RNA sequence: CUAUCUAGCGAAACCACAGCCAAGGGAACGGGCUUGGCAGAAUCAGCGGGGAAAGAAGACCCUGUUGAGCUUGACUCUAGU
RNA sequence: AGAACUGGUACGGACAAGGGGAAUCUGACUGUCUAAUUAAAACAUAGCAUUGCGAUGGUCAGAAAGUGAUGUUGACGCAAU
RNA sequence: GUGAACAGCCUCUAGUUGAUAGAAUAAUGUAGAUAAGGGAAGUCGGCAAAAUAGAUCCGUAACUUCGGGAUAAGGAUUGGC
RNA sequence: CGUGGAGGUCAGUGACGAAGCCUAGACCGUAAGGUCGGGUCGAACGGCCUCUAGUGCAGAUCUUGGUGGUAGUAGCAAAUAUUCAAAUGAGAACUUUGAAGACUGAAGUGGGGAAAGGUUCCACGUCAACAGCAGUUGGACGUGGGUUAGUCGAUCCUAAGA
RNA sequence: AUAUUGGCGAGAGACCGAUAGCGAACAAGUACAGUGAUGGAAAGAUGAAAAGAACUUUGAAAAGAGAGUGAAAAAGUACGUGAAAUUGUUGAAAGGGAAGGGCAUUUGAUCAGACA
């Protein structure tokens, strides 16, 4: 149960971790990033409506040579993309948060994600088949996530 | 639930294959506990399943 | 081809269980093991396969007989019962 | 007609069907991590075909 | 093939029994290390020579 | 049907370090050195000029007191006869 | 097999299905081989010709044997070309 | 069933609906096509493509080992009732 | 200067924390490297005088192992093709039932075999992995069930041969 | 009297300490490839004792967050210590077609002698 870096008191905070999450690497980096500093409200609105196809994710720096989409003109860059399976392995983690923060006294009225990370989980491979008989290797990424809530005050 | 039992035996206890049964689409919370082969004769008598007619391949323009 | 549409053909065996060593190879075309020389009288021992005397020599398996020779020396070969 | 099941004789001597759960999980993660780093080892030291042809000539 | 001889009969019976998961009492056992069973097979990947 | 974009899954070649050019000398055709002209983030689709790019090319030529296939009235032998 | 009939002169109405001709080199033809760069004018082939040999023999194998192959053969035959 | 056909094409008994999908219709592609006029002027070279084709009747030359050449070349026809 | 061991010495240091490990914290030595403070850490370890050696790495198309950039990129495009409603389900382009639409078109995408495979056959339960997407489904996973011969085969003959 | 890298029983080491030592400290000539002769790996360390997490809550569940065990979860079976390449977070800083380096100094951070 240790977590990252976090410059917040750990009193007034309530916790969520997933370990091992068989999603991508280079998306959750991505999508967590997207809302690092945001209230749980407009935040679950956001990761509702990247499933509703607007308000896409902007992809900061995994983004080589993806295609570009208006949506993540509301960010800045011009390369934006909807990581479906990243944003539903994040807002589990949200909604557990949640469900953390109520068990404290935590009102959810004011709660905002302070440290959320994303970490390269020990690798799942698999094999394939290319030209000339020769195996290459074939693996997934999966990621630790951590994500610390807390509440804004003065 | 899952028929691909009950679809298999009922070529074996009518005699058409296995692509003329028809199940019912109806009574599923009865004929999935069908599960072995005599009991698909007191649903036959029953008309829970139907053999479908032969498709017709006429020769009458030949 | 002589590669993969010449490694489909491959269905009928040539080796067939030995029944002096247990394992695949006993050639059937001539009738004779290649682990040890089944219908010679001695097993096949070389030296040149100096590995291959350490995966088949004594001491390897169960030794039913030969490991109680050892202590049997030990009390004279002696008879009769134990005590009263 | 039974009064044996599969579950009837391991109830008794040791494991239960809830441990048996948290026994056959480890034993599938464990059966993982003795065939990753297999293939963590095989893939580099495969193409080593010592018969190759190189099919290009003229 | 189906019309099998008695010498692979005698074998296949063993091929039979020894494929199952290791028993779940011998890990509770005091020293044991035992984590899986590595000799299991099946019939996919590893063709036995008979 | 690809390609393009999206959901999911997602390797490899290659890799000193990285990439704007012109003249200059120089291992005799610089991405770097030396004078110059210049120079604004992150970039997507194409492209084949360059990276003397990438490959278990085909090469012609030589040295080695390096072999092998083969041929004879080379040397030295030998089965057979 | 035949005739009148009728049409947007269609008519093996899709499917299926020979391009043809005059000359030259080379091989007679049918066939076979360089599996994974060479299917040929190369090889094979029938035809023609030569040589050895009458059996205690011709040709050849075997380390040797009281051992073998041609030989369950004998010149309209076997062997080597 | 058409058809000479076990060709090709469609259909019955029997079986399957498996092969990552969604949107879009740019360049370049892989595959499948078409074209005014000219017809090899392309290119080492008619490479590739197009043409001819099935059946009946007429009609068939050099040369020839008299067996062939020969489906030679060149013409006309084809439905339905 | 340093490293692995060995003989003395320091009546050396140490659970009140020994080695190791990290630190754009400090000092000494021109350096080889030594010493201290902090965090982690939990059982041994140095100095000096000597002895001994499998003793010092950047390379060897070095060996073994690990991980990069390339990169969420190449791509996942033969075999005509999928659609609607309902059902269990946390979840359904993918499971099942129905309804349509098709295809294989009898030298079949059908029904049985021989080699070879060996329990995959079939039911129940289940999805961490595999099915290069998915998954409640499966040739996968767990536990049990199943092969019945006087005639059909081998056994009995002989070939080429051994 | 002599020999003995095999078998059996012992005793020791200025040897090696898991990429070393036999190929094998471990269910090793095993798993695995090959028709076959033969070829042949990887893989030791929780804690003193499992005292392996009762109970509550979110979730369909994998698990999370409390609570509890523990001298220690910075010892939770993926378990001593946990290095580097490599990666995330936050902080500091800098950046007109490379980055790094040398000499001097401004600025920003930190350390300092006591001369108490
Ligand atoms: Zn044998």
């Amino acid at each position: 149960a240790r977590y990252g870096a976090t410059s917040t008191n750990p009193a007034k905070s309530a916790s969520a971790r997933g370990s091992y999450l068989r999603v991508s690497f280079k998306n959750t980096r991505e999508t967590a990033q997207a809302i690092n500093g945001w209230e749980l409200t407009k935040a679950q609105k956001y990761l509702e409506q990247v499933l509703d196809h607007q308000r896409a994710i902007p992809f900061r720096r995994f983004n080589s040579s993806i295609g570009r989409t208006a949506q993540g003109k509301e960010f800045g860059v011009t390369k934006a993309r909807w990581p479906a399976k990243s944003v539903k392995f994040v807002q589990g983690l949200l909604q557990n948060a949640a469900a953390n923060a109520e068990a404290k006294g935590l009102d959810a009225t004011k709660l905002y994600v302070s440290h959320i990370q994303v970490n390269q989980a020990p690798k799942q491979r698999r094999r394939t088949y290319r030209a000339h008989g020769r195996i290459n290797k074939y693996e997934s990424s999966p990621s630790h996530i951590e994500l610390v809530v807390t509440e804004k005050e003065e | 639930a899952n028929l691909r039992t009950q679809k298999r035996l009922a070529a074996s206890v009518v005699g058409v294959g296995k692509r003329k049964v028809w199940l019912d689409p109806n009574e599923t919370s009865e004929i999935a506990q069908a599960n072995s082969r005599n009991a698909i004769r007191k649903l036959v008598k029953n008309g829970t399943i139907v053999k479908k007619a032969v498709t017709v391949h006429s020769k009458s323009r030949t | 081809g002589k590669g993969t549409p010449s490694f489909g053909k491959r269905h009928n065996k040539s080796h067939t269980l030995c029944n002096r060593c247990g394992r695949r190879s006993f050639h059937v075309q001539k009738k004779t093991c290649s682990s040890c020389g089944y219908p010679a009288a001695k097993t096949r021992s070389y030296n040149w396969g100096a590995k291959a005397k350490r995966r088949h020599t004594t001491g390897t398996g169960r030794m039913r007989y030969l490991k109680h020779v050892s202590r049997r020396f030990k009390n004279g070969f002696q008879t009769g019962s134990a005590s009263k | 007609r039974r009064t044996i099941t599969a579950a009837d004789r391991r109830m008794v001597s040791g494991v239960t069907e809830k441990q048996y759960k948290k026994g056959m999980k480890k034993m599938q993660q464990l059966e993982k991590n003795a065939i990753n780093t297999q293939i963590r080892r095989e893939i580099k030291r495969v193409n080593f075909q010592t018969h190759y042809r190189d099919e290009l000539l003229q | 093939a189906a019309q099998k001889s008695f010498r692979i009969k005698q074998k296949m019976a063993k091929a039979k029994k020894q494929n199952r998961p290791l028993p779940q009492w011998i890990r509770l056992r005091t020293n044991n290390t035992i984590r899986y069973n590595a000799k299991r097979r099946n019939w996919r990947r590893t063709k036995m020579n008979i």
